[PDB]
């Protein structure tokens, strides 16, 4: 999420902060550091995991049209779970 | 091949003739503008601007070439004492407000990578 | 016509062109070099440099030609051909509702005749070429820019010329005056090589030069 | 939207906001990137 | 009056998806559909060479 | 009518995971290039763009860039008032974006669910 | 042929008067003119048909408010194509520009035979298809 | 005489007999659809794309591996081969997985330009696509194999220009899954050109990882530095900075492959980099500041200080043109003392003659030699494009080479005499076994490498060998133009210090301590502050700070080799120009620029003010580094030899071992390299085990 | 002291007034490195480059002499003139 900068600034998503000296840092005075706090990275780890039994399994995102181009997530590796790589949704075997 | 068709003149001396009344006029033409235009630059300070561009333009052999620019200088002329131009127009001649530029290799050096 | 998407061709307008073709080749044989006529049914009269007068008076006003319209007056800049400007005419021909299109090539030195005489719509097509692409046509009623700004250089509409320019505009106070500075963007054109490396159109394949 | 509720979702705002342009609210743009280009640090041991 | 009580049922675009972008709704399923959405917005569709001039009778 | 275009917003999915996987669509077809983007491998391995600021000052709302994207990542919402006093306020960046997003994200998802079918 | 009073006129064609370069940048600035290299992660080569001329790259430096790529090179983005070298060249006198010369880089003719891949006793026999 | 009269679209064309089909039709543009048959790589036929229509025939053939004879009119746009492009093409697009918004290949994308030219504008697939799990051959290459299509290019190119059998196929049906089977770690000198030749996007750069997309990225072309073949690369850079780098095509030189050394080292341009001029302050720590007094205290100092004090040794990354910038102004003080890093035996003709420091037979030369004798070296860390020629030419044409020194592998037999010097004098007097060989050989050749020449008996090897070449050179087996001798580099900008007549090797540094070190690109740390007296002005110009830096007085910031206009020639002599790509970071200048704007200061100006001035006067120094691509083939290898017999040296016991043994040392080599990220990435996945190494990247 | 700092001779590998000194190399130049095994004699040759010989003396000191069509014993003699004044 969004923590706080040494001098004061928020770090976004992309980790983006203005350093110390940082000349540039006068137009946040009097006024702020737009930061976003829906940060995606933490926003999409806490969905759980379907644990849908089959080997290809694809992925409409929500809403058919509405989501992303269907991709088809190979459900085998038996180490880590599928995901696809459009939202980010994983996949898992039921473990056998 | 070698032979061409030309504009107006039919060899270097009457294209040497035509850059002369461009001459004759603009030398004519720099007193009344200053004061018409209500220019800053004094009427000696236009004569040298005049003339700089003139041999400025002296590399050009070309008889072609050189009753191209003619007419060129001829309709600058012409958009001049119409007052069709502006102060600003005329005075974007004068570099003001760009800061002069360095010329020696050192200067170059410090400022930035460029030639 | 079973095919719905592709456009219907004319072949009686192709034959009909093709046959003026032949007609315009064969009364001008001095000036013509080249006619063809495309497969959307548009006539092209590729004419020498000199004939730029004498061939526009037969189309304006010849009888079975008629075509008493300027419909435009533009160049295409070629930077590769020797000649790079080539000047186009296109005429509408009220009579026989039909369009034609002289041609013609030109460098930046050598001037072409303007056409004022026998098209007094050519005028102001005339000052905008000029203007545009530098070049010159001769004994022209009055040849003056009329697009770019007053003591504009360069010509803009040549492949050469950058397409920002070099010249900006600001108001610069210790002058009290708009002022011309040398360009310098905030942020460069962003140019892409869209072009994709494999054959497009086989029909249009140039020879294996 | 009393007849027909939006669809409510975790990032949708709930408190709306007017254009903040003039109150110090207002928005500033600035670069979301990192630094490109790096510099060697100097070493802190003597030149000797 | 006349374009209102003679509108034909059909589609809105040439068929041609190398000319036209598809719909989205065959997009996000077939590859064809998504290949030619892809170069058609980062390309565009490459016309062949030619010149012609059309004028149609707009208001002024 | 429900397909307007205003100022622009970068929506989510139901998750909260973002739309933009950075495909640079929108930055291929923007008719003012506007649009600039950069991506990165992501920390998670996702394909997400550190920047995407778009000038409100250069683009002409066509509203290709919805067309663009095959996962309607950016989208003009139906606020044609977003009237600033400084000309650097219009220069909006990605953070801006998803703002606007997760502030018009109701009628984004009203307005797209009315449209999706016409499109 | 045109009976218009015509000047052999011997000296080298020069534009650069009239085509309104500032000075700093025809002289300084030198062209290149080369045939584009096949795009290697590509196959086709229908981007290698035709004479480039192009100019050297410039300072680029990032904004300040937002990073950016801004220039102050108007001849940055201008590429010329042309069809034949010598017709490329006559441009850049023309125009004054100080020229470099690229060769055409042509892929030499390979010899390809799918009975090689099985072979008796010579070292080519491919170990899987 | 012998060409077949063949048509194409009903023009006849010339060809010789055994020609593919596919080779007639390109001889007038005509470009079949490919995406198995690569000219560089072998045919395998397995596209089922250059399926084409012979006239009067009734079955589509394939373009790719068929021999055209007379009588034949290839109808490339017949209906029957477009329905047959159109029926392949739908099966390629049937299973690949609607990626390529993300995946990286889009925009170059061979699926993509080929479907919107042959193939349709709709799918009529109704049922579930194929995926397939993703295999991790390497932390430098990417691998979402559930997009490529049935390669035999990544299994090709592995087992023919890198002879590593690790890439395969497993498996039949749809399926047949296509990798390595066991978790192995494809590490190869040319692994990383396995990315340019995936027409899907697969196998894709994992460096590269989406930072940018094909049509916003400008290609400026340039000559690698990395290496001393001088492989030709394009280096793609958007918006001032570089994120690619692509192998251009040079036949001889490079073909169309570069090292990955060469590939995933551009971000250590990125990585530790001087700006501004530095200078230490008072108790001893460089502290920033302007270009003047960084300068004056340069130019104040040199002023004092003259004669045979004044000394430079030049790194491995240098400029011609910083050379010559540096010998002018360096012998206006009178001081020539210039060295280099890489040490070369000035016994006998030394740098006089031309033909002994570089590679007399050129790169191609190698493609019809018929016997090779490796002398201490490893060319396949050393110079990997060469090693390539040499697989290239032993595999096609059946060369024996031998190897004289470490067993080291090389991707093929070759015939390990031993690892002791003292079999050259045995082969050159004859009594070993391979001396006849050499005799017998029409084409027989010796390269020597400079990793072997670093030894203490430089001399000795390079008198042996020159011998050895002689004593084959005297039967008439050799033709009349074939050169014997030849001498491989590894440093770069090596062969032009030579040629410039820098003396090779530092020893003239330490025979005469100077007061003034000039180190201008030097990073091989070789003279330390040890050696050079009390209170040395030690000046380091150069882009990455690792060792020189750290040792120096003023920090004088330089470009790198992606950020000037420079010439560097390669290991056979041929000056190539690298242009400028993205501008000098920082405050930085380019490297003639320092030393001419230093010399003006100083007050001994150097006359050249521009570039075309520069390469002028680097034209009077030496006439051939200006000739751009061109070898300039000298000769006068026989008047070296008596030369060279003069001091006759002795030979050590230690066994020839290059420092380059195992591709663990391969990515660590200079400051470039060492500075990057995923160079150390590769160090660290052939160091430990086959699993310690991934980016997690979902493209 | 400005005594013969380096030499330096140009010459074309075929051009015809480039074969007297090409003659000279191939043999009185062994002769003169033993001569003068210090003085490096740089041979730096190239394609369509007049026969040509360079002198480096002292501080920033270059002299130069053309070679076109020289021959064999006279170029030996220009180079004995040039080494001469070892000073
Ligand atoms: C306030 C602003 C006011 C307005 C400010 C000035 C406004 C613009 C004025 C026109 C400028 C235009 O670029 C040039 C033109 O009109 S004409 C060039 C004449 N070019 C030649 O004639 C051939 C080359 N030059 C020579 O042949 C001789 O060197 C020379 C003529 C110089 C001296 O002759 P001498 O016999 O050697
Ligand atoms: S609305 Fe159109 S012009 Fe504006 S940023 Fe989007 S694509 Fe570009
Ligand atoms: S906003 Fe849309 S078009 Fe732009 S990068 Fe994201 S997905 Fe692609
Ligand atoms: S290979 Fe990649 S870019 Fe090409 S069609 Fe498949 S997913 Fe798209
Ligand atoms: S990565 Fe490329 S070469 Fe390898 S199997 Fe896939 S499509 Fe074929
Ligand atoms: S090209 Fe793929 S089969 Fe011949
Ligand atoms: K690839
Ligand atoms: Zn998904």
């Amino acid at each position: 999420g969004v923590r706080t900068s040494p001098t004061g600034e928020k770090v976004t998503h992309t980790g983006q902060a203005y350093d110390d000296g940082d000349y540039r840092r006068v137009r946040f005075s009097d006024r702020q550091k737009e930061v976003n706090e829906n940060f995606a990275i933490d926003l999409i780890a806490e969905q759980p995991v379907s644990e849908v039994g089959s080997r290809v399994i694809s992925c409409d995102g929500g809403g058919g049209a509405l989501g992303h181009p269907r991709v088809y997530i190979n459900l085998d590796k038996e180490t880590k779970t599928g995901t696809c790589g459009y939202c980010g949704l994983q996949f898992r075997q039921p473990h056998h | 091949g070698t032979s061409v068709k030309p504009i107006f003149s039919r060899d270097m001396n009457e294209a040497k003739r035509r850059v002369r009344e461009l001459y004759r006029a603009w030398y004519r033409e720099v007193p009344n503008t200053v004061h018409l235009f209500q220019l800053d630059i004094s009427v000696k300070q236009g004569r040298d601007k005049v003339r700089e561009m003139f041999m400025k333009n002296a590399h050009v052999t070309d008889p072609r070439v050189v009753d191209l620019l003619v007419i060129k200088g001829k309709m600058e002329l012409e958009e001049t004492i119409n007052v069709w131009k502006q102060r600003t127009h005329i005075m974007r001649f004068f570099h003001e407000t760009e800061a002069p530029r360095p010329t020696d290799f050192l200067s170059k050096f410090y400022v930035g990578h460029d030639p | 016509d079973t095919r719905p998407t592709i456009r219907p061709r004319n072949d009686v307008v192709h034959k009909q062109l093709s046959a003026f073709g032949q007609y315009v080749a064969e009364i001008l044989p001095k000036y013509v070099q080249q006619v063809q006529v495309s497969c959307f049914n548009e006539l092209e009269i590729f004419i020498h440099p000199d004939g730029v007068i004498p061939v526009l008076t037969f189309l304006r006003d010849h009888t079975n030609a008629q075509f008493k319209s300027l419909a435009d007056l533009t160049a295409v800049d070629v930077p590769t051909r020797q000649n790079r400007f080539e000047i186009v005419y296109n005429l509408l021909s009220l009579r026989f509702n039909s369009q034609i299109r002289v041609k013609t090539y030109t460098d930046e030195l050598t001037p072409i005749e303007s056409s004022v005489t026998v098209y007094k719509a050519a005028n102001w097509y005339e000052r905008e070429i000029w203007d545009m692409f530098g070049v010159f046509f001769a004994n022209h009623p009055d040849l003056r820019r009329i697009l770019t700004g007053y003591g504009f250089e360069g010509h803009p509409f040549r492949k050469d010329f950058p397409l920002s320019g070099y010249v900006e505009l600001r108001y610069d106070d210790e002058v009290k005056r708009v002022v011309a500075e040398p360009v310098e963007l905030a942020q460069e054109f962003r140019k892409f090589d869209l072009n994709s490396p494999w054959e497009a159109f086989p029909a249009y394949r140039q020879p294996p030069e | 939207p009393t007849t027909k509720p939006p669809t409510a979702r975790k990032y949708i705002w709930t408190n709306h906001k007017f254009n903040v342009s003039g109150t110090p609210q207002q928005y500033v743009p600035y670069s979301t990137t990192r630094k490109k280009i790096q510099e060697w640090v100097p070493p802190s041991t003597p030149y000797k | 009056s006349q374009c209102l009580n003679k509108m034909p049922p059909g589609e809105i675009k040439v068929d041609d998806a190398k000319v036209s972008p598809p719909k989205r709704a065959e997009m996000k399923t077939s590859m064809e559909s998504l290949i030619h959405h892809f170069k058609l917005y980062t390309e565009g569709y490459q016309v062949p060479p030619g010149a012609t001039y059309t004028a149609i009778e707009a208001p002024k | 009518s429900p397909r307007f275009r205003g100022e622009h917003a970068l929506r989510r999915y139901p998750s909260g995971e973002e739309r933009c996987i950075a495909c640079k669509l929108c930055e291929a077809v923007c008719p003012a290039q506007a649009i600039t983007i950069e991506a990165e491998p992501r920390a998670d391995g996702s394909r997400r763009t550190t920047r995407y600021d778009i000038d409100m000052t250069k683009c002409i709302y066509c509203g290709f860039c919805q067309e663009a994207c095959p996962v309607d990542a950016i989208v003009e919402g139906p606020n044609f008032e977003f009237s600033t006093e400084t000309h650097e306020e219009l220069l909006y960046n990605k953070e801006k974006l998803l703002n606007n997003g997760d502030k018009w994200e109701a009628e984004i998802a009203a307005n797209i669910q009315a449209d999706y079918l016409y499109r | 042929t045109q009976d218009t009073q015509l000047i052999a006129v011997d000296e080298k064609l020069d534009i650069t008067t009239l085509t309104g370069v500032p000075e700093e940048h025809i002289k300084t600035r030198k062209v290149r003119i080369f045939v584009p290299a096949r795009n290697n992660m590509q196959s086709g080569v229908n981007n290698t048909k035709k004479w480039k001329m192009e100019f050297d790259t410039r300072e680029r430096w990032e904004n300040p408010l937002m990073g950016w790529s801004s220039t102050a090179d108007p001849l940055s983005n201008l590429v010329l194509t042309f069809s034949t070298k010598e017709d490329a060249v006559a441009f850049a006198e023309k125009n004054g520009w100080s020229f470099d010369v690229e060769e055409r880089k042509v892929p030499k003719p390979k010899s390809k035979s799918y009975g090689a891949n099985f072979s008796w006793n010579k070292r080519t026999r491919v170990s899987t298809k | 005489s012998n060409l077949i009269e063949v048509f194409v679209d009903g023009q006849s064309v010339m060809v010789e007999p055994g020609t593919t089909v596919l080779q007639a039709c390109e001889k007038v543009g005509m470009q079949i659809p490919r995406f198995c048959y690569h000219e560089r790589l072998s045919v395998a036929g397995n596209c089922r794309m250059c399926l084409v229509e012979i006239e009067k025939a009734p079955k589509v053939v394939a373009a790719c591996a068929m021999p055209v004879m007379k009588g034949w009119n290839i109808l490339t746009n017949s209906e029957k081969s477009k329905k047959a492009r159109e029926g392949v093409m739908e099966f390629l697009l049937a299973n690949h997985p609607l990626d390529c918004p993300i995946c990286d290949q889009g925009g170059e994308c061979d699926l993509q330009d080929q479907s919107m030219m042959f193939g349709s504008d709709r799918s009529r697939f109704l049922e579930g696509k194929r995926a397939v799990e993703d295999k991790n051959i390497g932390p430098l290459v990417k691998t979402i194999m559930t997009r490529c299509i049935q390669c035999t290019r990544c299994i090709r190119f592995a087992s023919e220009i890198a002879g590593v059998d690790d890439l395969g196929t497993t498996g039949r049906g749809n399926d047949m899954q296509v990798g390595t089977y066991i978790e192995k770690m494809f590490m190869s000198e040319l692994s990383g050109n396995i990315i340019d030749i995936c027409p899907v996007g697969a196998l894709t750069s994992k460096p590269y990882a989406f930072t940018a997309r094909p049509w916003e990225t400008r290609k400026t072309e340039s000559i690698d530095v990395m290496d001393a073949v001088g492989s030709n690369i394009v280096v793609s850079t958007r918006t001032g900075e570089v994120m690619r780098i692509l192998p251009r095509m040079h036949e001889d030189i490079n073909e169309e492959w570069i090292s990955d050394k060469t590939r995933f080292a551009y971000d250590g341009l990125k990585r530790q980099r001087l700006t501004q001029p530095m200078i230490r302050n008072e108790k001893g720590l460089l502290t920033y500041t302007t270009w003047e007094d960084a300068l004056s205290r340069v130019a104040g100092m040199l002023q004092s200080f003259q004669g045979n004090d004044v000394a430079a040794i030049a790194g491995g990354l240098v400029d011609a043109e910083a050379l010559v910038a540096l010998k002018d102004l360096l012998n206006r003080v009178d001081s020539d003392s210039l060295c280099t890093e890489e040490v070369f035996p000035t016994a006998g003709a030394g740098t006089d003659l031309r033909s002994n420091y570089l590679l007399n037979t050129t790169i191609a030369g190698v493609e019809e030699a018929d016997v090779i004798l490796l002398v201490g070296t490893n060319p396949r860390f050393e110079a990997p494009l060469f090693n390539a020629r040499i697989r290239k030419s032993w595999l096609h044409n059946d060369l024996k080479v031998a190897l004289i020194g470490s067993p080291v592998d090389l991707t093929y037999r070759y015939d390990h005499l031993g690892d002791s010097p003292k079999i050259l004098q045995d082969i050159a007097s004859g009594n070993h076994p391979f001396s006849q060989i050499l005799k017998e050989a029409k084409k027989p050749m010796v390269v020597l490498g400079s990793s072997a020449l670093q030894r203490s008996d430089g001399t000795a090897i390079l008198a042996a060998v020159s011998n050895i070449a002689q004593n084959i050179r005297l039967s008439s087996g050799v033709t009349g133009d074939w050169k014997v001798m030849n001498i491989l580099h590894r440093i770069a900008s090596q062969v032009a210090a030579l040629d410039l007549g820098y003396k090779p090797g530092v020893e003239a540094i330490r025979k005469n301590p100077p007061k003034v070190l000039f180190l201008l690109g030097a990073d091989g740390g070789c003279i330390t502050r040890q050696d050079l007296p009390k209170d040395c002005f030690i000046i380091y110009q150069g882009h990455h700070g690792d060792v020189g830096a750290p040792m120096a007085d003023v920090i004088l910031p330089g470009a790198a080799y992606t950020e000037k206009s420079a010439t560097y020639v390669n290991t056979e002599g041929r000056a190539q120009q690298t242009k400028v790509a993205v501008t000098p970071p920082g405050l930085a200048r380019e490297d003639w620029k320092i030393i001419r704007a230093l010399s003006e200061i100083a007050g001994m100006t150097l006359p050249y003010d521009t570039l075309d001035q520069v390469r002028s006067r680097l034209e009077e120094v030496s006439p051939n580094l200006v000739r751009y691509d061109d070898v300039e083939g000298a000769n006068y290898f026989q008047q070296a030899n008596e030369l060279s017999k003069l001091v006759n040296q002795q030979l050590l016991a230690d066994p020839l071992v290059p420092p380059q043994l195992t591709i663990k040392d391969f990515y660590m080599t200079d400051s470039i390299s060492r500075a990057s990220q995923t160079m150390a990435k590769c160090v660290k996945a052939v160091t430990e085990g086959i699993q310690a190494v991934e980016e997690p990247s979902i493209c | 002291k400005l005594g013969l700092r380096e030499i330096r001779i140009h010459l074309c590998q075929r051009s015809p007034g480039s074969q007297g000194v090409r003659d000279f190399i191939e043999k009185r130049y062994v002769e003169l490195k033993k001569a003068n095994p210090d003085l490096p004699i740089l041979i730096r040759e190239c394609s369509d480059v007049q026969p040509k010989l360079w002198a480096r003396y002292a501080f920033g000191q270059e002299k130069n002499v053309s070679l076109n069509n020289f021959s064999a014993d006279q170029v030996t003699r220009t180079l004995e003139n040039v080494l001469s004044g070892k000073a």
